């Protein structure tokens, strides 16, 4: 997270930390006691699927305070339309081998219904993005969970307001821009899979997943997030299915 | 009517034939008698921050 602040311990209780062989990989969002929503591109280079760990209740990476809860990731489900190396359909649904115990520091973010998310949440200007990702472009990652408030834009307004480069991934219907173009605030590498949380009448909902962007907080550019509303039905359908042998599972989308 | 201001619903809204609307709530919540508000039915409902709720 660039240009944000430390999320006070316990105020980002749905934030998930993904580890591979003990090393920081990405973030994720808890949506119930056994399901985590993250980003598909976080698993492009994984070869040892049995060493993938999810940590809930995490805050400070240099200290164990007893609120942390670790779980092995039993399954990583990715939409069939996702192509490794690219950014479209950048979402992954993770099943934990064992449920986490809800506590003051471990709480799920509400996965909204599609209608509600499209005709209500999508219009809430500001939302929170978080993670232990890089504090700066080409900079070090954070020891404490960071959070940043960012404004959402219409893809249209994002397009003709961003410095057109080249070979830059297209902004599709499965994405949306959020952030600032003055090079001050944005999510960054390492924050991927993390939640873009939106508040509405006293409750928070999952509307985005940290996905990509040209550099971090690059002047003239915004951060791009996976448009979760497009995957609500896909997610609900998978959470109702029995687990299958093998960690990685590509599932049909729609 | 759900399209306009979430049909007055605190959480989810479903349209019905005519001018009939039904508000619903996420798991871990119950719809109040006003037919729009949702109240937690568990200790840790989704989207709520405990240390803040208890403040
Ligand atoms: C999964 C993640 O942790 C990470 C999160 C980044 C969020 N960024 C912002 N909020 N600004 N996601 C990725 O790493 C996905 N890829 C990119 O963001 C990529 C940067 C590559 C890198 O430096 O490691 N940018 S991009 O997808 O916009 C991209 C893609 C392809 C080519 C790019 C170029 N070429 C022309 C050199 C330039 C700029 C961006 C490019
Ligand atoms: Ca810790």
């Amino acid at each position: 997270i660039v240009g944000g602040k430390v999320c006070p311990k316990g105020e980002c209780p749905w934030q998930v930390l993904l580890l591979v062989n003990g090393a920081q990989l990405c973030g994720g969002t808890l949506i119930n006691t056994i399901w985590v929503v993250s980003a598909a591109h976080c698993f492009d280079k994984i070869k040892n699927w049995r060493n993938l760990i999810a940590v809930l209740g995490e805050h400070d990476l240099s200290e164990h305070d007893g609120d942390e809860q670790s779980r092995r990731v039993a399954q990583v489900i990715i939409p069939s339309t996702y192509v490794p190396g690219t950014t479209n359909h950048d979402i992954a649904l993770l099943r934990l081998h064992q449920p986490v115990v809800l506590t003051d520091h471990v709480v799920p973010l509400c996965l909204p219904e599609r209608t509600f998310s499209e005709r209500t949440l999508a219009f809430v200007r500001f939302s929170l993005v978080s993670g232990w990702g890089q504090l700066l472009d080409r900079g070090a990652t954070a020891l404490e969970l960071m959070v940043l408030n960012v404004p959402r834009l219409m893809t249209q307004d994002c397009l003709q307001q961003s410095r057109k480069v080249g070979d830059s991934p297209n902004i599709t219907e499965y994405m949306f821009c959020a952030g600032y173009s003055d090079g001050s605030k944005d999510s960054c590498k390492g924050d991927s899979g993390g939640p873009h949380a939106t508040h509405y009448r006293g409750t928070w909902y999952l509307t985005g997943i940290v996905s990509w962007g040209q550099g971090c907080a690059t002047v003239g550019h915004f951060g791009v997030y996976t448009r979760v509303s497009q995957y609500i039905e896909w997610l609900q359908k998978l959470m109702r299915s029995e687990p299958r042998p093998g960690v990685l599972l590509r599932a049909p989308f729609p | 009517i759900c399209v306009n201001e979430n049909g007055g619903c605190e959480q989810y809204c479903s349209d019905h034939t005519g001018t009939k609307r039904s508000c619903r709530c996420h798991e871990g919540y119950s719809l109040l008698a006003d037919g729009v508000s949702c109240t937690p039915t568990v200790e840790y409902p989704c989207g709520k921050i405990p240390i803040l709720e208890k403040r």
